[PDB]
């Protein structure tokens, strides 16, 4: 990534082994759950397009998602080339094309110069936007159950039901307040309907303990 | 397509 | 978070993978026990609203608590917008626009804006303001997830007085303590209850029931 | 609502 | 804690996740053994009262010891307010009525007011009361078994002596109780060597 | 009592 | 490796125990295709001495190590052909001191012998993962009730291991739908996987 | 410890836990002594006292270490009428210890007190040595490597004089090998690497 | 070790200490423990080298062979070099830390750390050769894959230290006939 | 005795 | 052969 | 012999 050292200058730094293995293990353990999206964004903090490609290339397996991520990058990069039609001035750098933001047609020297420029072109954060966008499509596609198929079990605690509710809701990405009470057990559903609309989740869960 | 099917990420086209 | 480098300047740095994983495992192992509140505050030391959002978004599962945490943030941000309606206009060169509630939460503010507010002189610690909202909602989550009540904590038949007092103040810590000195001696075993009633400090109470 | 149900923390509305 | 950076200035730094987990795990594993006292003191090196509070708050369970620690802090803060009627009050040293800025100001002052070490002194003191209380046996109840090795007996002796804590009683119990509670096989040997012998000589004399 | 039963360390009283 | 310090100068630093153990454990656990970029990332800025240290720390897999050695010999013999200045044996770190390797890399203009030697290693490791690929892309057919997601995962994983590009693009558009289960009869990959629930 | 300008630094949680763990795992094996000296690199007498106070259990050994520190401090007070109690960190403040160590010319009270601690740990390791060298024979099907490992491991702990160690190696090592290997070892004056596969 | 600040001595790190003791505990004396020692001892003084070898518990057979190897190399250093560091000064036994630092920081330098590490790595290579369980002459391939046989061959060759001849000579008649008819890449693809 | 039986290391005497 | 069988990477030849 | 059997590394004669 591009980090500021103790002297105060923005310099490149090798992606750390702790960051590499943390990304590899979080993909091995959590596959594409909704919470690997921010973990990727956190581990790729200040990352260059070269560091982003390295994180994705280190991912073994899940190649269906890897290819869907590539086709998303192709779409966003082709849109960037449609929005940004491109000698360069002696204090400037060439306007980065979509393939340059992706790190395929750009050297690490070119990427650092776009990120450390003033005014900057954060090709690391632009390429990370395309990656995160494609990863959200993957998590949405990898969501097993629908929110309409989430009903409270016979004796399932209301806490465990709400946990599964907003877990599936988070993965699938309006009718949150109405479907939650509508898919509870008649035991808790009658209690929730009694409180009426405008009740908070804290009041609803304390009402079904 | 900046990335085609099969190549790694960051592979020069 | 935002830290002071060797040069003495306040500068942003990326949230470390050690901090990230330590927060994930503490939530995985301890769920929402009372001691997860200070662990969150310690691991979020100097954190920006973006780092705070990152720590909460890395929490897998517990989505009921996550949603209650979101609704608590919505209440405190709506209260902040009630107390700080910004008189918009040409914000002064060298000054920052007054942060609304959504900016303190990190939803409508960039990392550059959050850094500018926190490193300002005088500062607007949006990181500590947003952390205050998170800690508040987490306290409501720990209060809710408290399994047993303090009224249901009675000393077991041959349970040691130490283990009873441990379960007493542990349940007293999760729930929120008026009758702390009365209910403790009252729910002991008749063996120890008579000794405690005869004395009329917890140090003295536990040395008396060894 | 600054944060909506199911939307992540720091989500641009 | 407050540390000196590479540039040489005393500056506050966030308590590290390594130090946080090391303290949590040493409380989970060793509970309140005597060696938890110096481990707390070493992990809290240069810590502010805010950092000290964070370490104690991170302790899950052991709330009996936590409350005894609180009441000891109350007693030591009440005695500080009696001895010292801006000068930091007792609640300020405990970190409850003082901001992190005020605490840093007192510690980095020239001359300094080490509210971190004063508050740590109170915590260490209450933790010594907890360790002395959690000591299962008394030093008077430590007698060498029938065929228990003299090493195991001395290990249990000075482990109980360390937990029960102070000096006049420990020095007298060492020279007298140790030989007095050994089994007659080793006890007659230790009395033959008599006082003035070192523990190294006493244990080589009872290797059987 | 600067620190109250059940209440955390470093808690603003009153 | 060679890293820029806080002072802003490119200086040598010892290869870290965290980097060493990370490489040893990645080799022990996985020559998978994803071991190639893990070696490139852990070898970031590494001098040929550090690369030699990373390869020597690999226990077992001596057939791959020997095939890696023979590839380095071929590329070094090819470098000596092209360049009759660091000779090929100097880039490999066998006839070059650490001082000489640092001098080439820190030169202005530089001779990145660390990245030239890493290029030969990455090339030999690509020949190893190509050889150890168990199945062919032609032998990848969707299972009886194997989900289309798991079939596509096994398709491109076999395709990634069996690395030309005209072959990959043609095998993707043709063989993927051709080897699917008939229930195939049913565009982007996202549309294709959403269409085969 | 005192690290480089020479400034004091708090003993690190990694060094603390590495010392507590190496005492918990290895008790008082001979390699604990150089592990203590390595973890106490540049340590003040206060940092040394912290490492020993963090040792839970082994209080018989801790008490023998104290009595050894008492002997060497009492010998220091005889030779130097910093006092021995100042070197031990009991009667000296951290500022006084930093002054002695950072002086020019310095008085390395850290290294003087560590020399007392190391000496006491040697007496502890010697005492805790379970088996004697005259009881390390090879056995039926124990590999010669494993037998020589146990031999010099028992030789290292018992800390005999160097004249005894040298002679015990040339004589007792081949004498206690099984007749399978003992007959192959036999020409005299061989080195350990010559002594072959068995 | 001796490291450069933004050249000064530094205490050997606990991470370096624990990694070395754990790599010796796990991998004993496998061939890949030699570069791990060299990388962990990067920039190490003879004092820091002695510390790494002294922290090694057990394996005292290898420790003694390592000592006797150092004695031969130090005696050989005293023969070729009759204050200039003698062999005992390079081993750290007769030299103080200030003396060793002065030799390593000299301009021109006398890298007593790299000279003493050379003697250590040399004795370690002898140890790994001794600890090789089988000989390369006793490494033969019924239905064992040619990949696994080559793995064991060059692993025994790496520790022991007629490669091209004995490799095809000890293969089973199935692969031996193919190899005798004919690079290792070509040899392994020919017996797949 | 610089260090007393049972007293910790670095214990201030007197 | 820049690297020989059995010899380690970084091995000085001859 | 600079180092003797059983004597530690760096041991003064
Ligand atoms: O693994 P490292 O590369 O050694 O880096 C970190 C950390 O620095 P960074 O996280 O900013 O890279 C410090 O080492 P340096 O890199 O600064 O030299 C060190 O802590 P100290 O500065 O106190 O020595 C220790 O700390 P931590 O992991 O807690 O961040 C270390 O990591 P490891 O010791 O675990 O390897
Ligand atoms: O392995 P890491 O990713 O670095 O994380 C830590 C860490 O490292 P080590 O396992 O190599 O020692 C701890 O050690 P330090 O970095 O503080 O030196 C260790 O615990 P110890 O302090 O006892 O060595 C252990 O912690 P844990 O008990 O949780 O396994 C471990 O794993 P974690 O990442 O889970 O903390």
């Amino acid at each position: 990534p591009i980090v500021q050292n103790l002297q105060g200058q923005m310099v490149h730094q090798c992606i750390s082994p702790r960051t590499l293995n943390a990304w590899v293990k979080v993909v091995e353990e959590k596959a594409f759950s909704p919470e690997v999206i921010p973990m990727f964004s956190a581990l790729s903090c200040g990352a260059t397009p070269q560091d982003l490609n390295t994180m994705l290339n280190t991912v073994g397996g899940h190649q269906a998602a890897i290819q869907m991520l590539k086709e998303t990058i192709n779409e966003e990069a082709a849109e960037w080339d449609r929005l940004h039609p491109v000698p360069i001035a002696p204090g400037q750098m060439r306007e980065p094309r979509g393939s340059d933001i992706a790190g395929t047609t750009s050297t690490l020297q070119e990427q650092i110069g776009w990120m450390t420029h003033n005014p900057p072109i954060p090709v690391g954060e632009i390429y990370k936007r395309w990656i995160i966008l494609g990863l959200n499509k993957i998590v949405r596609m990898y969501s097993p159950t629908s929110i309409l198929d989430i009903r409270q079990g016979p004796k399932e605690p209301f806490r465990d039901y709400v946990d599964r509710f907003y877990k599936t809701l988070r993965a699938e990405q309006a009718a949150t307040e109405t479907l939650l009470v509508q898919n509870a057990n008649p035991d808790c559903k009658t209690i929730l309907k009694a409180l009426g609309p405008g009740a908070t989740l804290e009041e609803m869960m304390t009402a079904c303990q | 397509p900046v990335l085609f099917p099969g190549q790694p990420f960051g592979q020069p086209p």
